[PDB]
This record gives structure tokens, sequence and C-alpha cells, in this order.
RNA sequence: AGAACGAAAGUCGGAGGUUCGAAGACGAUCAGAUACCGUCGUAGUUCCGACCAUAAACGAUGCCGACUGGCGAUGCGGCGGCGUUAUUCCCAUGACCCGCCGGGCAGCUUCCGGGAAACCAAAGUCUUUGGGUUCCGGGGGGAGUAUGGUUGCAAAGCUGAAAC
RNA sequence: UUACGGCGGU
């Protein structure tokens, strides 16, 4: 008999979008912000919204909810941007490969132009999963 | 219409398949579209299995199993609810239900 | 059992056209099927062809141009004269403009139009537009 | 595969078709010298062979008949003719 | 990229062969049978790698082709192709769609998320594919970077790499990113570019700051 | 009726019928 | 179209496929008409113009967009020519 | 499929005219024992002599009585 | 035209007769039970010989020929391959593993196309209509009836209307 | 376990 209807809660994420600096995870200090900034046109749905605001502080304060405020997403500037190594994943200059695709590049004539030492297929043609329920 | 591609039987390249008896109201049915299940129930009823370890004369003897191949006729198996009614494109895999041990 | 060669050849090209590709292969040939694609390669609705010569009964492979709607044939031959060749036009032809009805005379595998040209009649082999 | 030229076919999808169904139609059978261990004869014997062969000289088997490929009973010689 | 200047220059070729890119799935595709190059004794087909530097270059050259930049939509479904689907537009300066796809962007034109591409380049198209069937009704021409398993309903201009490999989508983006601007005056064809392919891979789970601050107590502090 | 059991009732009446005939000859 | 007096009595001409020869009707609403962008041959820059190929939606859908324009390609002297 | 060849003519029109005899409107006409039959004999009128006044009930969807006579 | 084979029940004769069991008797159940259910049981189910010739005798889809997508398999031959395993301590042949070829039983997918749609890789290649040929359909009843012929010991089969 | 019917036209 608790469960919040989709007027509460649509109001209370165009909250915490758009004045998310300005709350906290006190209930009462919400309930009189979201008096000050929202026409709410009663009592009852505004501490019932700002219940949900509150819920909603510790719940984005733990991680990357449905988030679109900004902090928490210029902070995900500095993970898909930063983070490029200062040594690369590809630039190891020793990889393995085997001797069919060796002789893949052996026609494009980069035979003797790379390094590439080989790995040899372990020779058991076990692929192919069995067939059948067991 | 036709209902299933096949019949409800497996035959494809057949004329006649031999004809079984149904277990529970003992009906014949024909060997393909019979609806079997092969139950390997353990025999001693897994509740009183700490009752006949404790009065046997050993201390680690396994169990035998009872193995039934129990075989129905659609009608029995419908009403003893061995196979559910199914929408008519969920009907489509014959892959089996899975298996839920524990 | 291939009571006609001619349709079989036809009927090949006819799903290979309309399929989209641009190659077929023809498995018996015959001297009728090969004065029946040179009076549409003539009109320019195939191209190139090539006869696989072999020992026994050779193969043909056509080059599509994709210009083609259908190639069909009549398969009982049907003895047409010139009074009748009008009423045959209108049955299966699509317009006036284009296509041709091709049938065999005793001066060759000819069109409509130039069995008319040469005023005779003969028997109808197939059609194609 | 709507332009795959079948007028020239590569010579391993030639290879891997039937015998008949080709591009021109060939036997996948040829013709073989089979020597035997000792003795001064060559044997031109049918690679796909149906018969209890024979020689002269040293008038043993040769060749087994099977199923496809006639089978050459002891180890000897092999050559493909032609 | 039939010149000598869009040839292959060897030194990339090491970047394939050390993120994947030409490791496949063991079933293969009747309308990929002509990239491959042949199948292991592990059953998985390896791709030519001429073949997918030819169509990489086919892709760029329609790319180049579009007048306005931020006009070919480039999308991206499954989480390994979402950084790169993203600095991809950054960079060459295209329009991205990342996560979920919502049913008529394209074909609908009244809610407030109605683009209007010309061009759309894929990143896998069977489970990208709701874009692909729709992007077939505003007559507009599709690429997708396929892999062996892949149908080719839609597609035109696919490219036979990978992916199913974190390192080699990414990779992928990247490649085409590249030539794509420098067949614009951006990179001059001499030197290298300065921006690295690993900016373009996909993301490791919450221990990233974990680890390389036990190699840092020497820039912070 | 079955069509099957309609059947059978005509040809348990033209057995019937075939008889009478067969008396009133 | 042509007429006797040999005037143009049409609308339009269609376009038809590059691949198939088929002609693109006026709601084959798959058709693309794509441009594939040559370069110029000393440094490979983009120099202003382009190649035209229409792909009808039947031998869209029907799946090989990709050996069409990787064969009409190859014919304007793209890719390997090996 | 139908016999198609150009010489069975025979067969075309032998099947023709024996299933001509499987529709109203050839077999009432052309056996003879529909004219047989009817009251008329082949005519559109008759006359003939009132014998009874009659009265016979209408259908299902109708209630009321039709004023008929037994010629 | 003419023939051969033809499930089950059925018919005739000789063996057999365990179980099952139409008919039948009985006990229940019900308003009534000539039914379901229970106990019993004849003919029959079994074999030999002669008949009868029909079934939802069904893929409810004639037979023959070609052409038109992909894929995973399976059954039988044939060919070719790394390796594992058998007396085998070497071999040839087997068991498995990876392919290809023909034939078959099917399946899964697909805007090939068709369809009234269900669905169909055939029921596709059809107003862009013609590969050969057999059988057969023409609103629902009457009616697979009446009648003539013919077969069968019989039951019945086959052909087969009309008035209305 | 037993559970059978529902006047005609609208
Ligand atoms: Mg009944
Ligand atoms: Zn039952």
């Amino acid at each position: 008999g608790r469960v919040r209807t989709k007027t509460v809660k649509k109001a209370a994420r165009v909250i915490i979008e758009k004045y998310y600096t300005r709350l906290g995870n006190d209930f009462h200090t919400n309930k009189r912000v979201c008096e000050e900034i929202a026409i709410i046109p009663s009592k009852k749905l505004r501490n019932k919204i700002a219940g949900y605001v509150t819920h909603l502080m510790k719940r984005i304060q733990r991680g990357p909810v449905r988030g679109i405020s900004i902090k928490l997403q210029e902070e995900e500037r500095e993970r898909r941007d930063n983070y490029v190594p200062e040594v690369s994943a590809l630039d190891q200059e020793i990889i393995e490969v085997d001797p069919d695709t060796k002789e893949m590049l052996k026609l494009l004539d980069f035979g003797s132009l790379s390094n590439l030492q080989v790995t040899q297929p372990t020779v058991g043609m076990n692929f192919k999963t069995p067939r059948g329920p067991v | 219409t036709k209902k299933r591609r096949n019949n409800g039987r497996a035959k494809k390249g057949r004329g006649h398949v031999q004809p079984i008896r149904c277990t529970n109201c003992a009906r014949c049915v024909p060997k393909d579209k019979a609806i079997k299940k092969f139950v390997i129930r353990n025999i001693v009823e897994a509740a009183a299995v700490r009752d006949i370890s404790e009065a046997s004369v050993f201390d680690a003897y396994v169990l035998p199993k009872l193995y039934v191949k129990l075989h129905y006729c659609v009608s029995c198996a419908i009403h003893s609810k061995v196979v559910r009614n199914r929408s008519r494109e969920a009907r489509k895999d014959r892959t089996p239900p899975p298996r839920f041990r524990p | 059992v291939r009571m006609n060669v001619l349709a079989d050849a036809l009927k090949s090209i006819n799903n290979a056209e309309k399929r989209g590709k641009r190659q077929v292969l023809i498995r018996p040939c015959s001297k009728v099927i090969v004065r029946f694609l040179t009076v549409m390669m003539k009109h320019g609705y195939i191209g190139e062809f090539e006869i696989i010569d072999d020992h026994r009964a050779g193969k043909i492979v056509v080059n599509l141009t994709g210009r083609l709607n259908k190639c069909g044939v009549i398969s009982p031959r049907f003895d047409v004269q010139l009074k009748d060749l009008e009423k045959w036009q209108n049955n299966l032809l699509p317009s006036r403009q284009f296509g041709f009805i091709v049938l065999t005379t005793s001066a060759g595998i000819m069109d409509h139009e130039e069995a008319r040209r040469k005023h005779t009649g003969g028997k109808i082999l197939g059609f194609f537009f | 595969p709507l332009a795959k030229d079948l007028l020239h076919p590569s010579p391993e999808e030639e290879k891997r078709k039937h015998k008949k169904k080709r591009l021109v139609q060939s036997p996948n059978s040829y013709f073989m010298d089979v020597k035997c261990p000792g003795c001064y004869k060559i044997t031109t014997v049918f690679s796909h062979a149906q018969t209890v062969v024979l020689c002269v000289g040293c008038s043993t088997v040769l060749c087994q008949p099977t199923g496809g490929k006639a089978r050459l009973t002891e180890g000897c010689s092999f050559r493909r003719k032609q | 990229g039939a010149l000598d200047v869009l040839q292959m220059k060897e030194e990339d070729v090491l970047k394939f062969l050390a993120a994947g890119t030409h490791l496949g799935g063991t079933n293969l595709d009747f309308q990929m049978e002509q990239y491959i190059y042949k199948r292991k004794s592990d059953g998985i087909y390896i791709i030519n790698l001429k073949r997918t530097w030819e169509k990489l270059l086919l892709a760029a050259r329609a790319i180049v082709a579009i007048e306005n930049p931020a006009d070919v939509s480039v999308i991206s479904s499954r989480n390994t192709g979402q950084r790169a689907v993203l600095k991809f537009a950054a960079a060459t300066g295209a329009t991205p769609i990342a996560g979920r796809f919502t049913p008529g962007t394209f074909t609908n034109q009244i809610q407030a998320a109605f683009r209007e591409p010309r061009l759309l380049v894929v990143t896998d198209p069977r489970a990208d594919h709701q874009p692909l069937t729709e992007a077939s009704y505003v007559n507009l021409p599709t690429i997708a970077l396929c892999n062996t398993d892949s149908p080719l309903r839609y597609v035109d201009i696919a490219i036979p790499c990978n992916n199913k490999g974190a390192h080699s989508v990414g990779l992928m983006w990247w490649m085409l990113a590249r030539e794509v601007l420098r067949m614009r005056g951006t990179i001059s064809r001499e030197h290298p570019w300065e921006v690295m392919p690993d900016l373009y891979f996909y993301r490791d789970p919450e221990e990233i700051e974990k680890e390389e601050q036990a190699a840092a107590e020497k820039a912070v502090t | 009726m079955r069509a099957k059991w309609r059947k059978k009732r005509m040809r348990r009446l033209k057995r019937k019928r075939r008889k009478m005939r067969q008396r009133s000859k | 179209m042509q007429n006797d007096a040999g005037e143009f009595v049409d609308l339009y001409v269609p376009r038809k496929c590059s691949a198939s020869n088929r002609i693109i009707g006026a709601k084959d609403h798959a058709s693309i008409q794509m441009n594939v962008a040559e370069v110029d041959k000393v440094t490979g820059r983009f120099n202003g113009q382009f190649k035209t190929y229409a792909i009808c939606g039947a031998i869209r859908r029907m799946g090989e967009s990709d050996d069409s324009i990787l064969r009409l390609a190859k014919a304007d002297g793209i890719v390997s020519k090996n | 499929g139908k016999c198609r060849g150009l010489r069975t003519a025979r067969k075309l029109r032998s099947h023709r005219r024996d299933q001509k005899w499987h529709d109203k409107q050839y077999k009432k006409a052309h056996l003879g024992t529909a004219l047989k039959a009817n009251p008329f004999g082949g005519a559109s009128h008759a006359k003939g002599i009132v014998l009874e006044k009659v009265g016979v009930e209408a259908k299902q969807p109708n209630s009321a009585i039709r004023k008929c006579v037994r010629v």
C-alpha cells in the first residue's frame, strides 16, 4: 500500500535532475527546499514527493543511477576520455600467430617484414561441442 | 486446419508403428504419439533415509533405485498435468523443460 | 523424360533472370535452342553465349543482361497461319510496341514481323518480352 | 552469389563435384602401374577394379576388389600413369 | 584504395594481429565466403586482412562523400562498442546513438528523437539489427563491421573484421576514424595519428581507480 | 446423427426393403 | 519516351538498379543511391568528385548489396585488381 | 493437369461432353426427364380447373396464411 | 480395357483355446441405465486352407522431368584428411574425430515466390496464364438412394440416377 | 461420486 504513483516519481526525478546541489540526505530540509522551489498543490503530496527525493539521495550517492545531473555525469568524462595508457595494449612488439595465418600474410609480402614468433595449434580437432541433451 | 506440422506423432517414413498401452487408463496408443516419462525414483522416499541407514548392517550402503518408465495417452497426460497447455507460437520447441532438481 | 528440351531451356532462363543472376547453365544443347537464343540476342535481350561442346549433347552458358521480363514457351507447337497470326499476338504479347512471338517456318526460325515481312506462316515456338 | 563466373570454375571447385554435373564431365578413375616385389612385369590395373587380378610371371593375387577403389594386397609399387 | 599511398603500411598489421581482428566464429556465413581465407584446425575461420582493408577504405570513401559531417548517424547497442561509437563521432564529427535504440527514430516524424541521416554505420548486423531493418525505409545505405556469423540483409559495405572481442571493435572504429579523417585534410598521411587506439576500447569494472593509484605514489603527492 | 450411424440405419433399412421385394415377387 | 513525332511524352525517366538492371519504382523505398568518392592519385585526398551507384530494394533485401558494390567498384578501378 | 498436346482433340472433346452432365442447367435441359415431369410439359401456361381453396402457412420468419388453390 | 497385392472386423472348414472379450447373465451408479464402472463369459482374437476388397487405406496433397535460398544434422554407400583407440609388441581392417560426393527420412530459418488465409522450399516457377500424361470435382439436400447389370456362400463390393 | 432440459418472432 506504500507504492508511489507516477506523478510523485516523475516530479521527484525532475527535482534531483535540476536542484541536486541544493539537496541532501535529510528529509526535513528537502521538504523545505521543494516547498520553496516547486509549486505543490497540497501538503500531502509535498512531503510524499520529498520522501522519494531523499530516497534518491542515498540511491545516487552510491552510484550512477539514471542520473543526468552534472557532477555524476562530468565524472564519467574522466573515464571515457581519461585512462589513455602510457604504454599500449597493442604495442608489445612480441605477439603470437599460427602457421596458417602466417601463410595468409605470406602472400601479403609481410612474411619477413614482421617479427611474429609463432605458436602451434594443439592438434586434436576437439571443437563442435557434443550433441543431444546429455 | 492442420494444427501441428507432425500430426502429434513422430513417424515420417512409416505406415504403422507398434500399438502400446497407456499406464493409468490402459488405453491403446501408438508408440510414437505416447507421452513417455522415465522415472529414476529412489526407492527410499528421502525423508525416510536416516531411518534405514541407522538401522542397516553397514555404515555406507548405496541405496537401490526404482526405474519405472511410465508412458501415457495424451488424455491422461493432460489430466494428470504432465503436459501443460501451450500458446500457439510457444509450442514450437522440442527442448524439454529444465531440470530444477535442487 | 524431357518431352520438350526447348521448354526446359527457357524455363531455366526465366527463373534465373527473375532471381537476378548473370549467367545460366542450359544442360542439354540443341540446334533449335541456339537458333532461339540468337533470335532474342539480335533484338538485344541477352548477351554473349557459349556452347560448351562435348561429345554427347552439349551445355550452354548465357550472359543475362537483365533486360528481360519473361521468355516463355508455347508447348504444343500450334501451327499458325498469316490470317491467324494477329490473334496470337494480342493473346501472348504485353503490348504492340515490343515483344516477339518467335516461330519456325520453312525459311527459318523467325519473329512475327520477320515472318510477315516475308509473308510465311509456320509453327509457334515461343515468345519473349 | 549472383555473378559467379560459372564458365571458368576454379580447379578446386571443379574437383569437389560429381563425376557428372561438372562444366565438362570426366571420370575420377585412373590407370595405375603396379610392380610386385620380385618380378620384372609391369601390370596396368584399373583403379576401380572388380576382379581378382592375377599376373603372368608371379601369378599371385595383386589387388582385392571392394566397393569403390581396388585395394592392393601386399605392399607393392604404385604410380599413376598418364 | 587502388593507389600506393592507400596501401597497407605494414606497421598497422601489427595492430590487427595484436587485437584479434582476424579470428572469427567456427560457423561462417554464405555471403562472407569471399572475405575468408580458411578454417583453422581449431575450427576458427581466419580472415583475409587485405579484404577487410579494401572494404575499410570503401566504407571510408562513402562517409567522406557525405557533405554534412553530423549527418552520418553512428550506432552501437552492445556494450563492447559504446565508448568507441561516441568518440568516433567526437573525432570525425558524426552523430551517435548509444545504448538502446528507440524503435522509430528514423520512421516516426513526430517525437523529439527524430533524426534524418543519409548514411549509417553499424557495429554488429545481428545484435544491432533494429536500425538495419528500419533504415531500409528512409532509403538509407548502411555499413556494418561484420563477423563471419552475421547475416548481411540490409548492409552494403560490410567490413569483415570482428565484432565479438573488445580489442578488435575499438580498433576498427579507430582504423575507420583515422582513415576517414585522413581522406579529409586533417592528417597529412605522414606522421601517425596522435590519438592512440586504446582510447576506443571497452571499459574495465570498478577496480580502475584502485590499481592505478598503487603506481601513483609519485604524481599526486 | 453421426454419419457412421447414419450408414448403419440405411444398411439395416435397405436389407429390409430388399427383402419385401423378395416376398412380393 | 519518344513518340513517332520525335518528342518525349513522359513524366520522368526512372532509375534502374546498377546491380540487377531493374527499374526502381516510385515507392521502392528500400532502394539506395550511394556515393563512393574517389581520391587524387598522388596524395590520396578527396578531390570533390565521386561515383553514384543505385541498388534496388529487391536486390538489397535479398542480401547481396555487398557483392554488388564490390563488383562495380572493382569495375571502377577500386580494390585489388588481384 | 490437362492433356495439352496437338492431336488430343478426341480426348478433350469427349471429356467435355460427359462433364457437362454434372451441372443443373445442362442436365435438366438435355436429359428429358426434367421436361416429362414439370406439369406444364414445356409450356409457360396451362389451363386447369379449381378443386379446393387451400391455405398454406408462411415460413418461420413470417406468420400469415397464403391463399392457394388445387388446380 | 484387363490383372497382383491389400490393416481390422467379417464368412466357410480343420487345429487350438492362455489372456483379452462384441452378444449375454449379474452387481453397482442414476429419475431411468438397454451406457460409462465392477465380476463373469459366448462368438472372436492364434495357426492352416479358401474367400471378402474396404478404412481418417492420410503427408486428407497422382506419377515422371527440370529449375529456383541458406544452415545444422542424420541413415546408407564412395572418396580424402590431423590426430586418439583396438590382438596392434608395427601393419591392414574396425571405433571416434574433420571434410567432400550421390541417394533417402526429416528438421530449422528466409519477403524465392505463391495463397482466402492458416501455412508451403513446395501447395514456388500462373491474367508476365501452355514440360508430358492418368484419375476426378461443379450450391446444400434427396443419396452413394431407387433401378438395371455384375461379383460374393453371406455380409455386401463396383457402376449409379431422377422426381422432389 | 451425481450435475438433465430452457416455446416462436424481435
Ligand atoms: Mg462414431
Ligand atoms: Zn491415459
